[PDB]
């Protein structure tokens, strides 16, 4: 009535599928599958934006339910503020693949 | 990889504006002329 | 039967710069050439047919 | 008798633009009546109203084609 | 929008040439067919 | 409806195999019995050259152009009637 | 028929066509108003140096520009449907005439009493008599009695055609295997023109309709002579 | 490398480019056909002296403009180029299938040109109604080649619709809801949904015509119990959604252009715009029989279709007034693109309103199959779609190429085209009200004046088209490279430079959930 | 290097070979229908099979062998298949509309009745009923196959899938026999027209569905599927259910109500 013989993802997943699977197991999100949660966005508590380079495009939904998204490049260095609401963002560069 | 930037992300060359003029002229010109020649074809069959 | 997926994963992940449709080996090249030859030849033949059918044979 | 017909009157069974069935129905009725009358020994003149109506409404080519088919034995309608 | 000056400027003379060539590429072939219409009709 | 059986406490592979061999296949066996019993060639009807049937507005691109694709001489008459 | 430089509808020959003229006037007024208002507002928005670029609230003006159009549509729909149903009213005709479309001419049949029928072809331009209309004249006209309700039955013996007479507000497609009904009623005597209104091939532009409306007495003698 | 890049592409930008090129070429074919139409009608009498040829020209003109020019440009061109950029996606969901959607078009176009070359062509009207399109009135390969052309174009669009819907639903930043996507993206998704549902019905219908013509079926043949009216239902069931499919992406681009040149960060009443497009899409599936008011339909059915059709004006009105409300209080930039958008708003409104006149079955009895209908759709569809395409083209050309156009030349082009299209089509309202039938190669003498003026206006538009080609040439010839673009904070597609790199968003955007 | 989970596909020649094969098959049908030749059609059908083979072969290479199908990619493929099936439903809708239009208002040429005069319909209680139990049963067996795969049972997955396929083949064989035995043909008016074109397209779909299941069978034999990642099988099953439901509508409409 029952038996085995069918591989599992743990045994057979490869390439990027395997990476996303193992990273998710450690609670990490190297392939940006999840929406990051916002900090208070102040000068002292800026939103930390990971990047593998020295600039990353940020999209700011200023207030919940706004249909307009404010887009801008966040560069490495001092924290920048959203052109519309002023909330702070700071780039935290490099790594991903060891 | 492929070339990138102005004049490089297209299937035709814009290196020479006169060769380009010739290309655009054949391209758009062939399209506009086709119906006239199809009508001519049909008139000459009978 | 035995599971030989890992062998195939190694073959297809081999860093040789080959696009996936040719990464299996020499056979991929042959099958591709057969396919493209039939497509291009058949298309030329179709143009020929169109030329033939475009005129009346009274 | 009871006639004095100008043209086929409005028939509540066929009140719309498509009058195909009105013509067809009256053609069938005339020929069904005509058959019953010539059969059981009677007068075809009772079938007159249907003949007038279908003659007024039906295209000549339809009536003609249907007549030809009844003769050939290929008329699909039941008479 | 802001842009830099033309890398290969097209002078008025050059524009007159491009415009003329363009108009001619559309008008000549069609003009030819239309002119010879009667020659096609019954021949 | 709910059928007339029961399980539902957990629909798994065992349950679906049970349905395959206990209901599905037996139903197919019964219908196969009923069909290969009610078969037997029916006496073909008299031919009447009805105009709405045996349509021919352009010859078929095969054979002599007058035979349908899966033409059965026994039951499919041509526009002129059954074949020899 | 249409005359040179005509802008609107041909003069109404029947009461229904008059009805449509009044309804079109009503609708066109609304079309003029709305399009001019839109053009006006475009020019109003584009002619001031004053600005207001911050976020604007919408759920208030959207009521106005949703309720107003709805009311205007009902104001158009009411008279529209009144005419639609009016056209449909049972009228009981005094005569039934059938017309069959053919690849490139119309045939007519008056079979209420006698079996009268004939073909109606366009008069070639080379054979037009002085003062006759190019592409509109036919050899045999559709003689009909004026001031009487007539039932027109339309069909075809080949492809689709469409029987139309603008002055009477008529257009009924001629479909093979189908018998379409429409009623005709001319308030005046005269000649009324129309043209095939469904592409039927090479000579679609050349199979017109000409109705000749005369008093009943003349219509009867004509029917007789046409047997 | 050339073949790999341009024949084996899996890149959304390159594929959008192939589509714009294909559409521009098709536009030339479509324009020539339209000039042939107007030349035949330019003076009383016959020019071609062969009305079957005239009918073939009218037929091909419609197919080319609709299937090869408008759809490829709006959906395949602007859609492929802009949709992934506007949502920060790395490419389309099925980048390889996307390439086949493109490559099915040249063969489809070849089949259309083949049908006009063999036999006497398909002089059927783009509606291809039987029995005229049947194997007796149109014997030979022409109509079958036309049916096959439509099959290929249909498969191309259906696969494209699946691609766009999947891309728009599945590939937005994790934090972006559907209510945070730009209006163009919404316009493309709704268009894709209509394509997905309507094209298969057309495919069923034309397949039935194909079998009636070649396998002795009689779906539309009364002799076998069929009905020509059935084909009309199946055709128009697809046909009405198709006209909305042709304008929806235009509405999307108009919203962006108007917002952009009004110096606004967003369109007025965003949710009302989304609602309006969805309602129009929905209502567009329940009004088809307004194309059949003279076929002999029951009066109640006619009253229903009259009413349902009119209701579409409500959601459309919300869009029109919202565009005006977007202009309100703006720092208006009088660019060539803004001019096209303003011309669109006005010309579309005019055409839409004559559509409302036609919605009334009573009046339609008299206006059906006359030039009033041709005037109606050349305003909403021809001017509407073409003006939206030109506005979008001049607006995004610098993004696609990295070069700027000469603004003065582009304003001149707009001016000429505006005069040309109005002189060509406005007089057609008069011809329609006075009774001139559509699909006619000649007309009774009374109609001479308006047809003469209309054909003259058609030449003015030809002058605009030739000028357009020159303008594009001049841009590519001078090479004025873009430096700065305003309002990028609310126009993401411009944020990666002009032109953006082959691969964009390799590292996705960062968007907080809060 | 990318930091998103989506698939950037290597430049491929398949979209072009596929498009050309479409041209060859359509040109081919025209050459066959009018210039009595099947040369173009044959080449077209051949290049089409070759294109599908290589294209789907590559999708297997990209997923099973290279690991490009992350959850985001698989989610998109789910939407793609659902949308594809929806377009197929609408295609059949046109044929059901054609059937109902003709049958609900039989014209005088048919005798003003349905079925038309001279048409003797098949008994819906005979082979049509058998075909119905056959597809319904394959719907049960494929569900068993699916649960076996998810439960990691190789042998029973293969057994259930085999049974499903045999049932699909049985349906096809029965239908082919019905086609040969039918006293009416596709040329027998609108009755034969609607019957053969609708059941004919359905039959084609059964063959395509069976082929897809056979592909899954061999991929399973080769251990491609894991107990948790097997979209090809899921798509095959969704498609199979679609084919099943279309049959139920055909059976109810054409075979039963239309008799
Ligand atoms: C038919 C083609 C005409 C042939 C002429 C070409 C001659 C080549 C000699 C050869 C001399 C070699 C010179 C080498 C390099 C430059 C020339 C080029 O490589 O040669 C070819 C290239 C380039 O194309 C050209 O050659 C010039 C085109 C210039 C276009 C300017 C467009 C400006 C508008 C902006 C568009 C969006 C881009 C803007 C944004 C920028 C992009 C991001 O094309 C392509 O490979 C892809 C285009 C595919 C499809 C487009 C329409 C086809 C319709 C076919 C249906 C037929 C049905 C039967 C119909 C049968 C007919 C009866
Ligand atoms: C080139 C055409 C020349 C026509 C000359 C007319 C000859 C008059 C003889 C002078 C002889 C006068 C005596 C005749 C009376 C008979 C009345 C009637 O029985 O016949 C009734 C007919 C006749 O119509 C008239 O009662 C006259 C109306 C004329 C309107 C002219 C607008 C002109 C705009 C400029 C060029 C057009 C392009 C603009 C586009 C306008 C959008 C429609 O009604 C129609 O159905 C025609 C129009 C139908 C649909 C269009 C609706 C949208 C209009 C938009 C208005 C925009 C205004 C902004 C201003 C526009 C700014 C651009
Ligand atoms: C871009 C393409 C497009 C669009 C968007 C439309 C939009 C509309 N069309 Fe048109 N139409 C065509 C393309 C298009 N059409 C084509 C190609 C044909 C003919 C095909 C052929 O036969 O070959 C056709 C045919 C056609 C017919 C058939 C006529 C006949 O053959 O006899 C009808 C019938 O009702 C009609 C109606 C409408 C209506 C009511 C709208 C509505 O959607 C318009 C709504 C818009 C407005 C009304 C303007 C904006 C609104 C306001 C400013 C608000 C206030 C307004 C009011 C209160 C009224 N159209
Ligand atoms: C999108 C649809 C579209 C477009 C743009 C046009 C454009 C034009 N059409 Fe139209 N036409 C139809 C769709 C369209 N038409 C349809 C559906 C029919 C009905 C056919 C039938 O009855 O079966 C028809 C019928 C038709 C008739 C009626 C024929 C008859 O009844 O006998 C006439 C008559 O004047 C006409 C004229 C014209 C003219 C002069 C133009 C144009 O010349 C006007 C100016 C527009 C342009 C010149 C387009 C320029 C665009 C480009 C070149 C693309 C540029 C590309 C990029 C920037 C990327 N058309
Ligand atoms: C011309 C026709 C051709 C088309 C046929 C279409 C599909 C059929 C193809 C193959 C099907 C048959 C076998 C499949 C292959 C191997 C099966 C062997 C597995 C087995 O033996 O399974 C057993 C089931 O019995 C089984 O087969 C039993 C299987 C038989 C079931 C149907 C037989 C009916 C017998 C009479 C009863 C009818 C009464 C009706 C009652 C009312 C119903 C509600 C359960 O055992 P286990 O110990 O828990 O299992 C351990 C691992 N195997
Ligand atoms: C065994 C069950 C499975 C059915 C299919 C198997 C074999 C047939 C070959 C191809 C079928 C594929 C699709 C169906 C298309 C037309 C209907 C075919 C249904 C069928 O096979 O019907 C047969 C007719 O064959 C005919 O004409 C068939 C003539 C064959 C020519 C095919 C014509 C191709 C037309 C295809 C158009 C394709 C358009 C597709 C559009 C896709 C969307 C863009 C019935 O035979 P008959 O002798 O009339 O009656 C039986 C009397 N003893
Ligand atoms: C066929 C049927 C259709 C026909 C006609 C419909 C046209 C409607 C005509 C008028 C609409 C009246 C709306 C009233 C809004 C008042 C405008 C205003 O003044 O705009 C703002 C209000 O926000 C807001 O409503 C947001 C800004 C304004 C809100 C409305 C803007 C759009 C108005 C219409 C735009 C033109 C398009 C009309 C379409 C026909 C100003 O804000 P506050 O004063 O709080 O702050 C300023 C700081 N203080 C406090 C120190 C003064
Ligand atoms: C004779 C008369 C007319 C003939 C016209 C024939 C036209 C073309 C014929 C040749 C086409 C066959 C070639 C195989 C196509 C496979 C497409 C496919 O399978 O496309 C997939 C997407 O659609 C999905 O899922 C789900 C969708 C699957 C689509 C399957 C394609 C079938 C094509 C026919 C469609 C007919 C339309 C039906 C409606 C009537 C995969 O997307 P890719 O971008 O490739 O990869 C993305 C990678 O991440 C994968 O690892
Ligand atoms: C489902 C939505 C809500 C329902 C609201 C109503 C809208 C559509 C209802 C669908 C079913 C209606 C059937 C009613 C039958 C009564 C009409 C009838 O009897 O119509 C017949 C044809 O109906 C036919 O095919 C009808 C066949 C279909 C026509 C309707 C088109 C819709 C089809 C596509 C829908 C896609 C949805 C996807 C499905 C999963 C025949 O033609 P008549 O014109 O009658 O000829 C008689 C004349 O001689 C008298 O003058
Ligand atoms: C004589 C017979 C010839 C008749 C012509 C048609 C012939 C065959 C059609 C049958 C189609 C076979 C399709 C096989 C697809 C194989 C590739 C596949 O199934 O690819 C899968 C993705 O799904 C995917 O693209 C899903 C792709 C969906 C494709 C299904 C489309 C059906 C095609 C219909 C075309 C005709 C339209 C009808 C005409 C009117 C790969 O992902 P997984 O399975 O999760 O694997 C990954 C795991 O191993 C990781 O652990
Ligand atoms: C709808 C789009 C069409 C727009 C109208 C076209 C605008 C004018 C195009 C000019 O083209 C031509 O002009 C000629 C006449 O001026 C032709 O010459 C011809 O006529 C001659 C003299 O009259 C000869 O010298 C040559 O043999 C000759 O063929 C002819 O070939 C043609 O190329
Ligand atoms: C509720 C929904 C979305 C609101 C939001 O979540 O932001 C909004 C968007 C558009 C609105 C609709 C449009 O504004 C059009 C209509 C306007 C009338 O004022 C009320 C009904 C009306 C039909 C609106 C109802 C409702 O308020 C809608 C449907
Ligand atoms: Cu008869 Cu047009
Ligand atoms: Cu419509
Ligand atoms: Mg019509
Ligand atoms: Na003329
Ligand atoms: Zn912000």
């Amino acid at each position: 009535a029952s038996g085995g013989g069918v591989p599992t993802d743990e045994e057979q997943a490869t390439g990027l599928e395997r990476e996303v699977m193992l990273a998710a197991r450690k609670g990490q999100d190297p392939y940006n599958i999840l929406a990051p949660k916002a900090t208070s966005g102040t000068k002292e508590d800026p939103n930390l934006v990971p990047s593998i380079t020295n600039k990353r495009i940020v999209g700011c939904i200023c207030e919940e339910d706004n249909s307009t998204v404010i887009w801008f490049w966040l560069h490495k260095g001092e924290a920048q503020r959203c052109p519309s609401c002023g909330t702070h963002y700071k780039l935290v560069p490099h790594q991903l693949a060891h | 990889h492929y070339e990138e930037g102005p004049g490089k992300n297209i299937p035709f060359s814009v290196e020479n504006k006169w060769r380009l003029l010739a290309m655009m002229t054949l391209f758009f010109g062939s399209g506009f002329a086709a119906p006239f020649f199809i009508v001519r074809h049909q008139l000459l069959k009978k | 039967f035995e599971n030989r997926v890992a062998e195939k994963q190694k073959l297809f992940q081999e860093d040789n710069g080959l696009p996936v449709h040719l990464k299996g080996g020499a056979t991929d090249n042959i099958l591709y050439r057969v396919t493209m030859t039939l497509c291009l030849g058949g298309t030329l033949y179709s143009l020929y047919c169109l030329g033939w059918a475009s005129f009346p044979h009274k | 008798k009871i006639k004095n017909y100008q043209t086929a009157p409005f028939d509540s069974r066929f009140p719309n633009q498509n009058q195909t069935r009105n013509c067809w129905q009256n053609y069938l009725d005339f020929h069904r009546c005509e058959k019953a009358m010539t059969a059981k020994g009677g007068d075809v003149s009772v079938c007159e109203w249907y003949r007038r109506v279908y003659k007024s409404l039906c295209p000549i080519s339809w009536v003609s084609t249907w007549d030809d088919r009844r003769a050939e034995g290929t008329f699909p309608g039941k008479i | 929008i802001t842009a830099k000056p033309a890398k290969t400027p097209t002078s008025p003379k050059e524009q007159a040439i491009g415009l003329s060539v363009t108009f001619l590429s559309f008008l000549l072939p069609a003009g030819w067919v239309l002119y010879h219409l009667d020659n096609y009709k019954k021949s | 409806a709910s059928a007339a059986k029961g399980d539902h406490g957990g629909t798994g592979a065992r349950t679906w195999r049970f349905l395959t061999f206990g209901l599905a296949l037996p139903s197919v066996a019964l219908c196969t019995l009923n069909s290969w019993l009610h078969s037997g060639h029916r006496e073909r009807p008299a031919f009447i050259p009805y105009h709405h049937l045996r349509i021919r507005t352009k010859p078929f691109s095969w054979g002599d152009g007058n035979h349908t694709f899966f033409h059965n001489p026994r039951v499919n008459p041509l526009p002129t009637g059954y074949e020899k | 028929m249409a005359y040179p430089m005509q802008l609107g509808f041909q003069d109404a020959t029947s009461p229904i066509m008059e009805e449509l003229l009044h309804f079109h006037d009503h609708t066109l007024m609304i079309v003029f108003l709305i399009s001019s208002l839109v053009l006006y507002i475009i020019s109003l928005m584009l002619t001031t140096k004053l600005t207001h670029t911050s976020t604007m609230d919408a759920q208030e003006v959207e009521t106005i520009w949703t309720i107003l159009p709805a009311i205007i549509l009902i104001l158009i729909a009411l008279p529209s449907l009144r005419i639609l149903y009016m056209m449909d009213e049972i009228n009981n005709p005094s005569l039934t005439v059938k017309t069959m479309g053919h690849q490139w001419y119309w045939s007519y049949e008056y079979t209420d009493y006698e079996d009268l029928s004939f073909d109606s072809y366009m008069i070639p331009t080379s054979e037009l008599k002085p003062g006759e209309l190019r592409l509109l004249e036919v050899d045999n006209r559709v003689v009909l009695p004026m001031e009487m309700t007539i039932r027109m039955l339309v069909s075809s013996e080949d492809v689709l055609h469409s029987w139309a007479v603008p002055s009477l507000g008529l257009k009924t497609d001629a479909i093979p295997g189908r018998l379409n009904q429409t009623t005709l009623m001319s308030s005046r005597p005269g000649l009324y023109y129309g043209q095939c209104s469904e592409i039927c091939g090479s000579n679609h532009s050349f199979m017109p309709i000409v109705l000749e409306l005369v008093p009943l007495k003349y219509f009867e003698k004509w029917s007789a002579s046409m047997l | 490398m050339f073949i790999n890049r341009w024949l084996f592409s899996t890149n959304h930008k390159d594929i959008g480019t192939l589509y714009l090129l294909f559409g521009a070429w098709a536009g030339m074919v479509g324009t020539a056909l339209s000039l042939l139409i107007r030349a035949e009608l330019g003076q009383p009498g016959t020019l071609l002296g062969d009305d079957q040829i005239y009918n073939v020209v009218v037929t091909a003109h419609a197919f080319v403009m609709i299937f090869f020019m408008v759809m490829p440009i709006m959906i395949g061109g602007f859609g492929n180029w802009l949709v992934p950029l506007m949502i920060g996606a790395p490419d389309m969901a099925f980048p390889r299938m996307n390439n086949m959607s493109f490559w099915l078009l040249p063969p489809s176009f070849l089949l259309l040109l083949a049908s006009s070359m063999v036999e006497a062509g398909a002089g059927t009207g783009w509606t291809v109604y039987p029995p005229l399109a049947g194997n007796l009135a149109h014997a030979g390969a022409s109509v079958d080649l036309t049916i096959f052309s439509l099959h290929l174009a249909g498969v191309s669009s259906i696969l494209g619709a699946i691609n766009f819907i999947t891309t728009i639903i599945n590939m937005k930043p994790p934090a972006m809801s559907q209510y945070q996507t730009p209006l163009f993206v919404w316009s493309v998704m709704i268009t894709a949904v209509l394509l997905l549902l309507s094209l298969p019905v057309l495919a069923a219908g034309i397949t039935m015509l194909l079998t009636d013509r070649n396998l002795n079926t009689t779906f539309f043949d009364p002799a076998g119990g069929g009905d020509p009216i059935l084909y009309q239902h199946l055709f128009w069931f697809f046909g009405h959604p198709e006209v909305y499919i042709l304008i929806l992406p235009g509405f999307g681009m108009i919203s962006h252009i108007v917002t952009y040149y009004s110096g606004k960060k967003e369109p007025f009443g965003y949710m009302g715009m989304v609602w309006a497009m969805m309602s129009i899409g929905f209502l567009g599936f329940i009004v088809w029989a307004h194309h059949m008011f003279t076929v002999g339909m029951d009066v109640d059915t006619r009253a229903y279709f009259t009413s349902a059709t009119m209701i579409i004006a409500i959601p459309t009105g919300v869009k029109v007034f919202s565009w005006l409300a977007t202009l309100h209080g703006g720092n208006i930039k009088w660019s060539p693109a803004m001019m096209w958008a303003l011309g669109f708003i006005f010309l579309f409104t005019v055409g839409g309103l004559t559509g409302i006149v036609l919605a009334n079955s009573s009046l339609d009895i008299v206006l059906h199959d006359t030039y009033y209908v041709v005037a109606h759709f050349h305003y909403v569809l021809s001017m509407g779609a073409v003006f939206a395409i030109m506005g979008g083209f001049v607006h995004w050309f610098p993004l696609f190429s990295g070069y700027t156009l000469n603004d003065t030349w582009a304003k001149i082009h707009f001016a000429i085209m505006f005069v040309g299209v109005n002189m060509t089509f406005f007089p057609q309202h008069f011809l329609g009200l006075s009774g001139m039938p559509r699909r006619y190669s000649d007309y009774p003498d009374a109609y001479t004046m308006w047809n003469t003026i209309s054909s003259m206006g058609s030449f003015i538009s030809l002058t605009a088209v030739m000028l357009m080609v020159f303008i594009i040439w001049e841009a590519f010839a001078s090479k004025r490279e873009v430096l700065t673009v305003d309002l990028t904070t609310t126009n993401l597609e411009w944020l990666n430079g002009c032109p953006p790199p082959y691969h964009t968003f390799e590292e996705p955007t960062y968007v907080n959930l809060k | 290097h990318q930091t998103h989970a989506y698939h950037m596909v290597n430049p491929s020649p398949w979209p072009l070979t596929g498009a050309l094969s479409a041209l060859l098959m359509t040109s081919g049908l025209t050459m066959w229908f009018h210039f009595n030749s099947m040369t173009l059609l044959m080449i077209g059908l051949t290049t089409n099979m070759l294109t599908m083979y290589q294209w789907w072969r590559d999708v297997i290479r990209e997923s099973t062998f290279q690991g490009h199908h992350t959850p985001a990619v698989q989610k998109g493929l789910r939407y793609g298949m659902i949308l594809f099936i929806i377009s197929e439903v609408l295609f059949f809708t046109g044929f059901f509309w054609a059937f109902y239009h003709s049958s609900l208002a039989p014209t005088p040429e048919l005798g003003g009745c349905w079925p038309p005069t001279g048409i003797h319909p098949l008994n819906p209680l005979e082979v049509p009923l058998l075909n119905t139990s056959v597809l319904l049963a394959s719907g049960v067996s494929i569900t068993w196959a699916h649960h076996s795969l998810m439960e990691g049972d190789r042998k029973h997955m293969l057994q259930a899938l085999f049974i499903t396929i045999t049932l699909g083949v049985y349906f096809t064989l029965l239908q082919a026999s019905e086609y040969y035995e039918a006293p009416f043909t596709i040329s027998d008016g609108v009755y034969g027209s609607t019957f053969f074109v609708a059941t004919g397209f359905h039959g084609l779909h059964v063959i395509i569905g069976s082929t897809f299941l056979i592909v899954c069978f061999f991929r399973q034999l080769k251990f491609h599927f894991t107990s948790n990642h097997h979209f090809g099988f899921e798509a095959a099953a969704w498609y199979w259910h679609f084919v099943d439901v279309v049959w139920l509508f055909l059976y109810v409409s054409i075979y039963w109500w239309g008799s």
